[PDB]
RNA sequence: GCCGC
């Protein structure tokens, strides 16, 4: 290693019998319930506040309906008239705009708490937020005529709109778990692309299991011999770990030899690898190989980190033989990305171009591929 | 400080025959300081146990 | 000659009085010698991995007709130096390459071979290398490895103090320790029977181990006891005479010699009667038959008539048995000594204890006893006994163990086998038996002749061996299944176990730890440190009072001052300044030989036993010009004692008084006027001082500051110094003198001075040059000084003007009153450097990118970020400012219409990517100092990174082109000389480049030989320089092979200044510590008649009860030194002529009472006198050695020469009222240190934070925002007060009441102040834990 | 490992 990162901060409970214990953390709802406790509320008001705080998502939005909140209470004199009042009180909390019904509600609540002398407060308070929101989503060229205002003033009214916070309530959120990957199966580039299995720790577990179980057995302080108590348990542990490691290594080897085309040259050279294809390769059932490849990750210099991605069973009735949709999806992404400023990319036109390239795909099949991670560039 | 340091010895509890005839205003010898280190260490170890 | 260039600049006035026979050692050679004897190869197997390789190899598979032949090894060149390793966070190591050959032996032909494959060397593991200072950079740290003091292998005899059975019975035991293997014990029960404890198992009698060596009881009886012959012929029944043994006995009957009475019956036994009997030559004499009744037969006499015989050895005889033996024809009967005067009944009683009389019976007995499992089959026991002892692999005494074993048994030979033989156990048992009988004595376990030292090299060798043995095991198996095609690398090279063991030892070990980097002296003390703990050592609680005591053999080996205080007292020690280690591993100290009545300058090193044997004189004993003692009777140490002896009686003399003081203690002036236990505190506190903004030399020293400063490796020392050519704050270039040079390529010296950098304790290490320009430099001179160093002298504090008086309660107890002038002048101000790091790793959502743009963050936080998104170099950051901008992707594949709307109004990401950026932690104010972006191979280089690369390569070519320029200048000079020799155009030739087209050809010889060779050398030099520069450039820009997950690492360094404050802790070097109580304005401090105020006010009450007299003497001597400096400064102000200034300096230097230091300004240059005077303008740096230094009279005459009061006390005035204090107040100069204890690092307050998941109780400790623990004694105090509500509020809510906490917080915010207490969650956890057992516990109503 | 006992 040319350079090594510094060790990440870790801790463990010392001078405490239940080792490592734990640590409490603050969340969005925990921080909202803290504010509920410190504001003057009645018993029923506190109950409603807890009910609507429980329904706040991580983004801080209100996933459940107000009418559903009223239904949940199931109490007389708890109609939506007072549920709305408690809801507004909660919305005016430290993450301003939290617990909002929708995007319009966030912006309307956020704009309420301002100097009231903002240069374009009233220009964007309701005219842009509470009305013609879809126009602001679009270019809003006609919005200038709709609001009877010049484009110049709107050019900064939308600037203020963007200055307003998009999704309030995810700022207080911490985010300590980075969900990093150890990449149990590193693979490298050689004259034939060899692959290896790291983090096995089987010899490490073997040595520790020896020094503990076989160590106690070999220690002649105890009468007799502990040849069956733990000596024939460490062997089972080692055998289980080695069997799992061998199965994983063999399956990953089959995947690599089949998908070497992906790693070589361009990435989008995936074969539609079905579970049976590797099942016959290892002479083993597909279900056992499948369970194995569910969350195992490989480290690639350029390739994606995920065994399941290679399966792509997408014969797609391609012209010569078969193909894979994931490669077809990458092709569609690249084609749509590199187009004219108009960028038609019509699902009929895109399908015709793909068929000319040799991929006989239906017109609607390309549309589902595009809608998976993109939007039509004014193709309508 | 101004008179003899006196008779002292604590290797096992006995007493060294020749005492320290020097105070702290005058210097101690290497031998006298080495002798006094025994009692110093004994006291310091007694304190921490 | 008399003084070096660096020492002529400022000469310390030594007070000496005793010449030095030898100088002081490096003090870090130990570590260096050990590791050099480790990595370095040896023609024999004496030292180096070579010994381990020969111990393991050759290896062959069972019945494999296959061998591994080993031939040599080689260590590779490291890919990074110490600096790059330390900045990158990697380990500084070297690749290990070993050449080995595989030979296949013929199966058909016995002892014949068919194949022999000698392929090239193979690579296994990486060996960490120690730096020139004795440190191991592993994972970018320092990690000194501490030496260990353990018991040497051998044989030892003890007596367990004779208080076990409360009967007053002393029980003697013997013990054998090998280097590796099982142990052996011999013990005595209160019944006096030999017992053997093998490997700390159950007690077993010695007869079975005796018989397992094929020893019959009869044979054993003869060896165990001396036999006496009883002859019964013709009913006479005569007795053989042994007068020597017959010392104490009662004559049961008249004893007659040759028919004449010699000793009457019951006649008193007298040494005179025995002598008279021995004088008369007498043959065998008759005795009463009844006496033999108590005797015990030794042999087993056989009856010639029938096979029946009395073989019952260890048994007595009966009267009827006499008739049986007479009838059988037994004329002579063999019986053992049966005497108890000095000898005693042993072995035979143990024989009566156990009846096993066969080798097989003993073997099966020991196999069953030591292994209580399956019974053996005549083979398990036979194998086990060989495995226990005398097995080449399982059991081994070292060469030290064999030497000690032979020495303890008084054997002429020193060398021997590593395993014990049959005779060794016999000799040990015989010696143990004799010890009880009276001959011999028990040895001391704390004697330094029984305690050995292991350094880093030996431990590294041991760990390498375990990796070898581990790898060798796996190697054996694959030879069985290995075809001829198989190659060594394919013969289970197994580089994994060797490297794993090596890194396990070097990284995670008890004796491996960070080196203290507060000061150079602290690093030196850590490097020279001896520990009794560790793997082979003793645990803390397992230690006792006697182990932690000062032993008389500690004299010149370990200082009796420096040691930790609380738990580790007496278990961690330091080497004395002159101590050295034996090849076996025993501490040594040097002494001067004494021949006749005159000491000789020849020096011998003696171990504890060697010193004890001779009478050693004291260091402070006066001598004559010829070397003869001035006084007949001299003080000496003979055998752990001290008394008066004649000068001739002395055989050796102490080389120096310091011989008994550690290097750290050697730095306490007037140490002998300080209490030893108190001095311990001063020596310990000296290593906690932090370097300040500017180093200041001690005005009062001991003369050891230069050795510590230079030997620590902190300064820059001229390795081959010539003349200084270029100087800068970061570089020094020296033009080496031509008197010594390496032929070819000439050469110059380049030194890259270290700038501000983090230390292990977050302090700053910086180097500043001491030379100006064109200055001559000799070998070993100091060019630049590091942290806390001044002109090559250790300078770890500052010189304060101190008054000793009480001041209105502001120095009550140990408080210190400091003036504001100290704060204004930035004395005691330190720089602290911190390191923060940010790493980007690929995630399931996707790669983690580092960018300047950040969602949901205002422009204000991005003001200080670069285009990449990193704080600008030199930015000042506080609070929670953003250092590196990083965004992690989120997981989303269902585009909700609102999400599409959010993406429509806002950016494409719509702030979906979360914010995980490096922000400054709260309470941390720092200025951007250094950014260290590292990039993965293949990924796009960071925009900031290319700038770092450009700086790197620019510096590389800048420091590389100098040698090329010098070489090309030399070549041009040679060409110019050649063209001058013929066809010289002078300035015309010099104007045209390329030597004016090489000056055409001129003569044929010049064109063919001179010009052609010059052009060839020019082209070769240019090509070599270009290739070297290209190689350096290619090395600079390379992809960083990082961890598979890791994508990019960015490191940020912050620098802060710590202002001096009252909550801060200060100390002198005499054990006088205290915290600041107040920072006083300058007009309030006491001042003298000239209007000069003091800087510090110290309490006089701290001196007399602490016996810190060195404080006062140091203060008086500092006053004298500053007075002399003041006189010199006044003379320099008025620009007096050099002659009288030189005269006054000379008068000050040669003052004293017969001091050894002789300095004359007569041989001093006139300019050098001026420079020296300006250097000692502040004060004269006096030096008083440890036990041989200045006296009161000398201090007084120095005070007189400085025109100061002789008592050391002056008149002082109150700064607030102007009134004179009644009594005179002592005023002078003292060296004060600032320790690493600060209120900022020790101020914490919590109202409410996070809590442990278990017990629902707040966390503990700062850096975690914890609460203070209310322990058991606090609760006892609250109970004693009767404060029930305070205790309930501490025990319940505000601690573990989950609902009570929130209710109390709400009430306090509402201004109610009502507890409303509930039940703690810890008690619920306890109830659940108890119920989880089989016990039902409930709360009744 | 260190600090206050």
């Amino acid at each position: 290693t040319a350079g090594t990162p510094s060790g990440n901060g870790v801790d463990y409970q010392d001078d405490e019998l239940p080792v490592y214990q734990g640590e409490t953390t603050q969340s969005l709802q925990d921080y909202l319930m803290w504010q509920v406790e410190l504001t003057p509320f009645t018993d029923t008001d506190r109950a409603i506040a807890t009910s609507i705080v429980d329904a706040v998502d991580d983004t801080g939005y209100l996933t459940i309906q107000i009418e559903d909140i009223v239904d949940s209470i199931g109490d007389d004199e708890i109609g939506l008239e007072e549920v709305e009042a408690v809801l507004k009180r909660i919305q005016r909390f430290d993450p301003v705009g939290v617990a909002a019904k929708d995007l319009r509600d966030c912006l309307l609540i956020q704009l309420s708490q301002f100097a009231k002398e903002t240069p374009w407060l009233e220009e964007a308070r309701l005219i842009i937020s509470d009305h013609l929101d879809l126009l602001a989503n679009h270019d809003f060229r006609t919005l200038m005529r709709v609001t009877r205002l010049k484009e110049e003033v709107l050019k900064e009214a939308v600037n203020l709109i963007q200055s307003l916070d998009p999704r309030p309530g995810q700022s207080i959120q911490t985010g300590e778990p980075e969900y990093v990957i150890p990449d149990v199966l590193v693979r490298k580039v050689n004259d034939r692309w060899v692959v290896e299995l790291n983090s096995d720790s089987l010899p490490r577990l073997k040595i520790n299991q020896q020094y503990a179980a076989m160590g106690n057995s070999a220690r002649n302080d105890a009468d007799g011999q502990f040849i069956r108590s733990n000596l024939q348990e460490a062997r089972w542990l080692i055998k289980s770990l080695e069997s799992a490691n061998d199965t994983l290594l063999r399956v990953s080897r089959c995947i690599v030899e089949q998908q070497q085309a992906f790693f070589e040259q361009g990435e989008e050279y995936m074969k539609p690898m079905v579970l049976a294809d590797i099942a016959q390769a290892v002479e083993m059932h597909e279900s056992t190989i499948s369970r194995v490849t569910t969350q195992k990750y490989l480290h690639s210099p350029r390739g994606i980190f995920e065994l399941k991605y290679f399966f792509s069973s997408h014969v797609n009735t391609e012209g010569g033989g078969e193909a894979s949709s994931t490669a077809i999806r990458a092709l569609v992404k690249k084609l749509i990305a590199a187009e004219n400023p108009a960028k038609p990319l019509s699902d009929s036109k895109l399908t015709s171009m793909l068929s000319e390239q040799g991929i006989m795909v239906a017109r609607r099949t390309v549309a589902k591929y595009r809608e998976s991670l993109s939007i039509p560039p004014s193709n309508q | 400080l101004a008179g003899m340091r006196g008779l002292m010895a604590k290797p096992d509890g006995s007493i060294i025959e020749t005492p320290i005839t020097a105070n702290f205003r005058e210097g101690l010898n290497v031998l006298q300081y080495f002798i006094s280190t025994h009692g110093a260490r004994k006291g310091l170890a007694d304190t921490a146990l | 000659m008399v003084y070096s260039y660096t020492e002529k600049k400022r000469i310390r006035k030594d007070f000496g009085k005793r010449p030095q026979v030898l100088d002081v050692p490096y003090l870090l050679s130990i570590q260096l010698d050990s590791f050099q004897k480790f990595i370095e190869q040896d023609p024999e197997g004496q030292y180096g991995l070579e010994a381990a390789f020969r111990s393991v190899f050759p290896i062959q598979s069972y019945s494999g007709n296959s061998e591994l032949q080993y031939v040599s090894y080689r260590l590779g060149e490291p890919v990074f130096d110490v600096q790059e390793c330390q900045i990158r966070g990697v380990t500084y190591s070297a690749p290990l390459r070993v050449k080995l050959r595989l030979v296949i032996y013929e199966r058909e032909a016995p002892e014949g071979t068919v194949k022999d494959i000698k392929e090239q060397e193979v690579y296994m593991g990486e060996i960490p290398l120690m730096t020139d200072n004795g440190t191991f950079v592993i994972n970018g740290t320092e990690r000194v490895i501490v030496s260990q003091l353990h018991r040497s292998p051998g044989v030892f005899f003890d007596s367990d103090k004779g208080k076990t059975h409360s009967s007053g019975k002393v029980l003697y035991n013997a013990r054998i320790i090998p280097y590796r293997g099982s142990w052996l014990d011999f013990e005595f029960d209160p019944k006096d029977n030999l017992f053997v404890r093998i490997d700390r198992r159950r007690k077993l009698p010695a007869t079975i181990i005796l018989r397992a060596l094929n020893y019959t009881t009869e044979q054993i009886l003869d060896l165990f006891f001396e036999k006496v012959i009883f002859e019964i012929r013709d009913n006479k029944l005569q007795m053989e005479l042994v007068p020597e043994r017959l010392r104490g006995e009662t004559a049961s009957f008249d004893i007659e010699a040759n028919g004449k009475v010699y000793v009457e019956k019951g006649r008193r036994i007298t040494a005179r009667h025995i002598r008279q009997l021995e004088k008369d030559d007498v043959k065998l004499i008759e005795v009463p038959v009844e006496y033999i009744a108590g005797k015990v037969v030794a042999k087993d006499y056989i009856d010639e008539s029938t096979g029946e015989l009395i073989c019952a050895a260890n048994m007595e005889l009966s009267l009827d048995l006499l008739a049986k033996l007479s009838q059988s024809g037994h004329k002579r009967i063999e019986t053992l000594f049966t005497n108890d005067l000095d000898h005693g009944p042993y072995i035979s009683e143990t024989l009566r204890v156990d009846p096993t009389n066969d080798r097989l019976s003993a073997l099966v007995e020991i196999y069953r006893m030591m292994r209580p499992g399956e019974p053996p089959t005549r083979e398990a026991a036979e194998s086990l006994f060989e495995n226990l002892f005398f097995s080449e692999d399982r059991y081994d005494l070292s060469a030290v163990g064999r030497m000690k074993f032979n020495r303890s048994l008084l054997r002429e030979e020193i060398e021997g086998s590593g395993i014990l033989s049959k005779d060794d156990i016999i000799d040990v048992m015989k010696k143990l038996i004799d010890i009880r009988n009276g001959k011999g004595e028990v040895d001391d376990i704390d004697h330094l002749g029984n305690r050995r030292i292991r350094s880093v090299g030996e431990m590294a060798e041991n760990q390498f061996r375990v990796g070898l043995v581990r790898v060798e095991r796996a190697v054996k198996e694959r030879l069985s299944l290995g075809d001829l095609d198989t190659l060594m690398p394919q013969d289970m090279i197994n580089a994994k176990p060797i490297s794993a063991a090596v890194k396990e030892f070097f990284g995670s070990s008890q004796l491996s730890q960070f080196m203290d980097q507060n000061n150079p002296l602290s690093e030196i003390t850590h490097k020279r440190r001896i520990s009794a703990l560790g793997p082979g050592g003793l645990t803390r609680e397992r230690a006792g009072f006697e182990v932690r005591d000062v032993h008389p053999t500690h004299y010149g080996r370990v200082c009796p001052i420096e040691t930790p205080e609380g738990p580790n007292i007496g278990l961690i020690n330091s080497l004395s300044v002159y101590a050295q280690t034996n090849e076996y591993g025993f501490l040594e100290t040097p002494y001067r030989k004494v021949t006749d009545g005159v000491v000789t300058d020849e020096i011998h090193y003696l171990s504890a036993i060697e010193e004890g044997n001779y009478v050693i004189a004291q260091a402070n004993s006066n001598l004559d010009e010829e070397g003869h003692f001035v006084e007949d009777l001299v003080t000496c140490r003979s055998k752990g004692e001290s008394s008066l002896f004649s000068r001739d009686q002395v055989d050796y003399m102490d080389v120096s008084t310091q011989q008994v003081v550690s290097v750290g203690a050697s730095l306490i002036p007037f140490l002998e006027h300080d209490d030893a236990n108190r001095a311990l505190m001063g020596a310990n506190m000296q290593r906690q001082a932090v370097p300040t903004l500017r180093a200041d030399k001690p005005l009062v020293g001991t003369g050891m500051e230069r050795a510590v400063a230079v030997d620590s490796g902190v300064t820059a020392v001229a390795k081959r110094g010539g003349v200084v050519q270029y100087v800068d704050a970061s570089r020094i270039v020296i033009k080496v003198n031509e008197d010594e040079m390496y032929p070819g390529e000439a050469g110059i010296d380049i030194y890259n001075l270290t700038k501000y950098t983090r230390s292990n304790q977050n302090t700053c290490i910086n180097q500043m040059p001491c030379v100006s320009l064109g200055e001559p430099v000799e070998r070993g001179d100091v060019l630049a000084d590091g942290p806390s160093t001044d002109l090559g002298e250790l300078a770890l504090g500052q010189n304060m003007r101190v008054a000793f008086m009480p001041w209105n309660g502001y120095n009550f107890e140990d408080s210190i009153l400091v003036s504001e002038r100290v704060v204004q002048e930035d004395r005691f101000t330190t720089i602290h450097i911190q390191e923060l790091a940010c790493v980007s790793r690929d995630t399931k959502l996707g790669p983690e990118e580092i960018t300047a743009d950040i969602p949901n963050v205002g422009e204000a936080a991005l003001s200080k970020l670069d285009e990449s998104g990193i704080v600008y170099i030199g930015a000042e950051v506080t609070g929670g400012d953003i250092l590196v901008g990083k965004v992690t992707p989120k997981g989303e594949t269902q585009l909700t219409p609102e999400e599409k709307l959010l993406r429509a109004i806002f950016g494409e990401k719509a702030s979906d990517v979360k914010d995980s950026s490096l922000r400054v932690p709260n309470g941390v104010s720092g200025t951007v100092i250094d950014v260290q972006v590292f990039t993965r191979d293949g990924v796009e280089k960071d925009k900031r990174a290319l700038e770092i690369e450009e700086m790197q390569l620019k510096q590389a070519k800048k420091d590389l082109s100098e040698e090329l320029q010098i070489l090309e200048a030399g070549l041009f000079s040679r060409i110019r000389a050649v063209l001058v020799a013929g066809g010289v155009e002078a300035e015309k030739l010099d104007k045209l480049p390329r030597d004016r087209w090489l000056e055409l050809g001129l003569t044929d010889e010049e064109k063919q030989n001179q010009l052609e060779q010059l052009a060839e050398q020019y082209d070769e030099l240019k090509h070599e320089f270009e290739k070297k520069l290209e190689a350096k450039r290619r090395k600079i820009t390379q992809g960083d092979d990082l961890a598979p997950g890791v994508l990019k690492i960015v490191k940020v360094y912050l620098a802060v200044k710590r202002r001096i404050q009252p909550g801060d802790k200060m100390a002198g070097r005499h054990g006088n510590k205290g915290v600041i109580s107040k920072i006083n304005p300058i007009e309030d401090m006491p001042y003298d008649e000239n209007g000069t105020p003091v800087d510090i006010v110290l309490n006089p009450l701290g001196v007399p009860s602490r016996m810190n007299i060195g404080q006062i003497l140091e203060t008086h001597l500092g006053m004298a030194a500053k007075g002399i400096g003041d006189k010199i400064n006044a003379m320099l102000k008025q620009q007096q002529e050099v002659a009288k200034l030189r005269e006054f300096i000379q008068r000050a230097y040669d003052l004293g009472a017969d001091v050894r230091q002789k300095v004359d300004l007569s041989t001093f240059s006139d300019e050098e006198v001026m420079r020296l005077a300006e250097n000692l303008r502040k004060g004269m740096p006096i030096a008083t050695p440890v036990f041989d230094g200045a006296k009161e009279a000398e201090i007084k005459e120095l005070l007189k020469l400085g025109d100061l009061p002789t008592s050391g006390q002056i008149r002082l005035y109150d700064g607030r009222t102007g009134e004179q204090f009644e009594r005179p107040v002592t005023v002078g100069y003292m060296y004060m240190l600032k320790l690493n204890h600060l209120v900022d690092d020790k101020m914490h307050a919590r109202s409410t934070g996070s809590y442990s998941l278990v017990t629902q109780q707040p966390l503990g400790g700062k850096a975690q925002f914890g609460g203070q623990r209310f322990g058991e004694m606090e609760v006892w105090a609250l109970e004693a007060y009767g404060a029930a509500y305070t205790l309930q509020e501490m025990l319940t809510v505000k601690s573990d009441d989950v609902n009570g906490r929130t209710k109390m917080y709400k009430n306090i915010v509402d201004g109610n102040h009502q507890m409303e207490p509930g039940m703690p969650e810890s008690f619920n956890v306890l109830l659940k834990e108890i119920r989880s057992l089989g016990i039902n516990i409930e709360l009744e109503d």
